[PDB]
């Protein structure tokens, strides 16, 4: 298990940022959430990724990722400070050749239309692996802001939000080798700007599948692995008690 | 022989808030004694911690909330706590503090309930987290932090306000502050409908006021905003 | 700690913008001032928080809206960033004085007298050339460099104990003195060129003059200033 | 320890290029602006590594490549030192800000306002002379000697506990606030020449401002800008 | 009285790297405590120990190495040990290291078989110190610098590259570096033909990485490269 | 407060060699080991001590002195002892102390008699003190201070030159130097008629040297002559 930064990730102070007494705690705790994950085949390219935001998969319930009565207890609360805990999955058989790398970005706009706002449930259904073209590497693809008709629009070249896709492997990683292991273990600590961030609007890690040696198998043998994966917060500390998000 | 000093970048800069002294030009005067005064201010959090009126649009507003007959599901009164908010333009706290640049604290609505003395009833008094859109609903209000005041022994209850922020400090002059709207809501929501009794006069009013708790602190002196004086 | 009053006060900030003199002055009348008296207007910074109007202590503040022809405009200032911040009655500090030229390469200098003392207001003729009486003295009459700037700290040198932020009594007797203390200021400020009077020019120098309080102590807590609603 | 962090970034390098007020600006009015909104822009420098635009922090960073007529031109800043050196996400550090002057022998003077706070945007009539109120105020505007250079060290003063690098959230809510820090500055300066309104000249006078990182600190190791192979 | 100071010949200059403090505007600032982020970078050879991906040319390179079926007497890939060659601009040894000027340490390449698991097989791992023409023959391979890779329990082998140089540090941009070429010659070779088993793919992929040993050391900091940003 | 400094009267000057540092700009830096070189020059005296060659006219110029057979009564050669003279500019002890003001010591000629083996002769060596006319005669040569050199066991003569002067220190590039001329005369002279076998060649050579002796001292460096590049 590729813990990350620390010795121990569940280990985790109160926040801060508060007066209040956090809620620490919700009805199912000792539980992991599973969601699907497109599947790998062979016409995915070399470096083609696919971003699972954390906690923006429990709202968006991508993949099916029910977040049960932890979503449930992210929308009735204000800020929301956990350290996350990974699980992905792929049944590499013999047959198969490639590398996943799963990593556990900080703080990227990976599930960010390269022209627009907020990726939906069809769009990530339609293209089912993100291509990393110039945008994703120069970084061209996090929102340019609305300047307005009085200013004129600048030729938007870079954003700091990028991914160098050659250098993936500084984050929490581990290499879903065909064989080596079949599942990865990663499990990060609280990160963030703040003691504790928003719960509705925070972004501070990301699930990253990013596919390093293309698949290839021999036709009639093992054909296109399944990616699961399992998130599980790990010591959340939930302030400020309000009803449900509108 | 002269000291070799070389001089730095800064040389002959005349900077407003250097921490430092200057040449005394007058100097041995004793100055005539102070020690007759009393009640020296050593810090203005003591008179941040001193409640005073806030202000209510019904250049005539209002200290006071006037209270209905009318049973409702909807606030009694509600507002946002913000520190440039106008219900806080003409108290001590949010006059101190607005020519500042941070807060982290607690403010602390006192009540008073200026009604006649053989009233009762409860009264709720909700404060909210930031949230996407204001509650008005009382079981919107429950589910936030809540205290239930009622008009006994207590016609005078001081709701301590929580400090919930994913920052150690506070933009002190700033509408959003935050994520989406408007830093949270206060809201005095009567709870049971309120016992007048008859020959002592309906729609009674409750007195606000808006001290600091003892917590609260402040941060980086900014230049004020001079459109007092005209 | 930046509530302290000791360390909120403690920093530079603008009170007037006074023209600098080329000849010696005649200090201003006192009030009421009749048409046609010949004097020097607008050269003194009279060194105080308070409103002052033509160099002398005043009761309000009083600026200009359409200042037309007819009448001579009066230099009045006020510390725009003190009473905002001045919670407090009584206010006594050591000021320090910090002299800005408004005048691309200015060679000037700048004359001081103390609270209750006056300008003195003649010319000795020192070699056929009339060189004012304000080039000599007991007080401080610190000389600039020719594009320097003019800084030193001055006593609380006025015989009131503390300066009185808000005062209700009569200085003078009654009718129109009430609320105007006589003996709040730490003195009268006065740039003049450090040439003799034949060698006045055409031009008309202004000059800043900036005020940081060194040691503040306040007592007695108040007010703040009305923001409106507007 | 060449690569040490606090040892790196503790140098001093090119941030914006702004140009100097010569009356009472007005703030840049916050995103969208439409056509016809009379302000000043580019004359503020918002001190951050982060890509800036107007004066306000900007997603991206872009230049212009064919800088055609229509519409106003935007000053975007970035510290381009820094990010082909950042392989981190968090970034907490005390800034030293250094303004060159890039016009020959100019008396310039340097504002400040905090991270959080607004510029001060009107003017008072200091002996029929518009003195702006940025002369004047709580934070540090250091003046300049006739051909000098302002240099002081600002704290971390934002209520951020650290300024992201990269960042993914969002300040407001959703659809274009995404991976845009609110709080993410040491504040903004300003250049503005120490005269009143009146003697506003015609050139339009530029300076520089430099930017020193003094106790870098560092977190959450992360990724290079990706170079290309052309 | 006075110090006697006689000022030197680099009087009121900004020099940029001055190794000394200036003066504080702003003090008295409590930041907000960053206890609790965990892995803060003291120093950023932390990062360069990090192996990363290199790229290979066959915009779009390729971070692994194809291996052919067909044996054969020359390197499947051979690229040169230059921090400034274009396999290691996206890594982190060459991103981090090619924004200084000297470095001293062993390049690690990590190794990483992604072929089939039942592949039997040897590897040759040929560093050559730099000769006047680059080495092709597994026999001009041999008698370099060579450690056997077998695919057996090692499907991951990091082969440190010494550090052999007439001097104690290497100039981090430059293509010559050293006598006449190139700076040495990592190549893998294949030395037994590889056993792939049927129903199983031909053609694996061996995935490169780039770290630095445990003992690399950089100097010298310069003015990056700002040609990531257009 | 700021420390009172006056400056002196030669501020902001560069001074070249002024003793004493001057600002770091790029420090922190670990230098390659030097301690594999041997032979560290810590003095320059160390080469004005190693015996180099002189030169002889007969821009072709001989080393050593041809001997002719005939016996004659006036010197084989006689050069002066000053170290402008042009027997002395391609040795180490008049091209390193040419670039100095002043010297201090003992001239050493080293002889070396490179004729046959079986030569048996004597020589006398006369170095004469600075004196109105040159010494020729063997009678002139006796009767100042000499020293009777044999061809027996000494093939190597080192004959110390004396330091004979009116002052502690020497002009070093001065024809004059003193009293009315050219500062002395070193004169090997031959004594008896030298036996050359027969089948061993006639006029034999012997080979002049310029070293120093041990308390060989110079002072006041001065800028060189730059014509050795033209």
């Amino acid at each position: 298990v590729l813990c990350a930064y620390v010795e121990d990730p569940t280990k985790s102070d109160p926040p801060s940022s508060s007066t209040d007494q956090p809620t620490t705690t919700f009805t199912a705790i000792d539980r992991w959430y599973t969601g699907r994950l497109n599947s790998w085949t062979k016409a995915v390219k070399t470096f083609s990724f696919q971003a699972v935001p954390l906690p923006g998969a429990f709202l968006s319930r991508q993949g099916g990722l029910n977040g049960g009565a932890f979503t449930a207890t992210l929308h009735r609360h204000f800020l929301m400070k956990c350290g996350w805990q990974v699980q992905v999955q792929c049944n590499l058989t013999q047959f198969h050749q490639g590398a996943l790398l799963v990593a556990m970005v900080p703080e990227t706009t990976l599930d960010v239309k390269p022209d627009g706002k907020a990726k939906s449930l069809q769009e990530l259904n339609e293209e089912q692996w993100v291509e990393m073209s110039d945008d994703y590497r120069t970084g061209k693809n996090m929102p340019f802001q609305s300047l307005g008709t009085y200013y004129r629009p600048p030729n938007w070249t870079w954003g700091p939000n990028f991914i160098n896709p050659y250098q993936v492997t500084v984050f929490p990683h581990q290499i879903l080798n065909a064989r080596t292991s079949t599942s990865v273990d990663i499990n990060v600590p609280y990160i963030g700007e703040t003691p504790t961030q928003s719960s509705e609007t925070q972004n501070s890690w990301t699930l990253l599948v990013m596919v390093l040696v293309p698949l290839d198998y021999k036709e009639g043998a093992t054909t296109d692995p399944e990616i699961t994966f399992s998130v599980r917060p790990t010591s959340p500390y939930f302030n400020g008690l309000r009803n449900r998000y509108t | 022989g002269p000291i070799p000093t070389a001089p730095r970048e800064n040389s002959l800069m005349f900077l407003s808030t250097t921490p430092d002294d200057t040449v005394p030009a007058y100097g041995n005067v004793r100055t005539p004694p102070v020690n007759y005064l009393p009640g020296e201010i050593t810090d203005l959090l003591q008179l941040a911690r001193i409640p005073t009126l806030m202000a209510f649009g019904r250049d005539a507003y209002v200290p006071y909330v006037a209270v209905p007959t009318q049973f409702d599901d909807k606030p009694l009164i509600s507002f946002p706590i913000t520190l440039s908010d106008p219900v806080y333009q003409n108290t001590l706290v949010g006059a101190i503090s607005s020519n500042f640049a941070n807060y982290r604290g607690c403010i602390q609505i006192t009540l008073t309930f200026c009604g006649p003395m053989m009233a009762r009833g409860k009264f709720l008094l909700s404060y909210s987290p930031p949230n996407g859109t204001q509650p008005q609903t009382l079981s919107e209000a429950m589910q936030c932090t809540y205290s239930i005041w009622d008009i006994g022994l207590n016609s005078s209850w001081t709701f301590v306000i929580p400090y919930i922020s994913p920052s150690d400090y506070r933009e002190t002059r700033a509408i959003t502050n935050s994520v989406y709207s408007a830093d949270g809501w206060f809201s005095l929501h009567k709870l049971t409908k309120i016992t007048l009794p008859p020959d002592c006069p309906q729609s009674p009013c409750i007195l606000f006021f808006a001290s600091a708790g003892e917590d609260y602190t402040l941060r980086l002196p900014v230049d004020c905003n001079p459109s007092y004086v005209f | 700690n930046h509530t302290n009053v000791k360390f909120l006060f403690d920093r530079s900030r603008l009170l007037n913008v006074i023209k600098v003199l080329e000849k010696d002055a005649v200090f201003p009348r006192p009030f009421p001032t009749a048409t046609g008296t010949q004097q020097d207007d607008g050269y003194f910074c009279l060194l105080t928080p308070r409103p002052t109007v033509a160099s002398r202590p005043a009761t309000r503040f009083g600026l200009y809206v359409s200042p037309s022809d007819s009448g001579v405009l009066a230099n009045t200032s006020l510390d725009f960033n003190f009473y905002s911040l001045a919670c407090f009655t009584y206010f006594r500090s050591d000021l320090e004085v910090t002299v800005v030229s408004l005048e691309p390469d200015l060679e000037f200098a700048v004359g001081w007298f103390p609270s209750g003392s006056e300008y003195q207001a003649s010319s000795f003729v020192y070699d056929q050339l009339h060189v004012p009486y304000h080039f000599t003295g007991r007080t401080p009459r610190a000389f600039a460099s020719k594009g320097g700037k003019v800084s030193f700290v001055l006593p609380w040198n006025s015989v009131s104990s503390v300066l009185p932020v808000r005062w209700g009594g009569a200085s003078k007797l009654s009718s129109a003195t009430r609320g105007l203390p006589a003996h709040a200021d730490w003195g009268t400020i006065y740039a003049f060129i450090p040439r003799p009077n034949e060698k006045k020019s055409t031009a008309v120098k202004h000059v800043a003059v900036y005020i940081r309080y060194k040691n503040a102590r306040a007592w007695c807590p108040s007010m703040l200033p009305f923001r409106s609603y507007k």
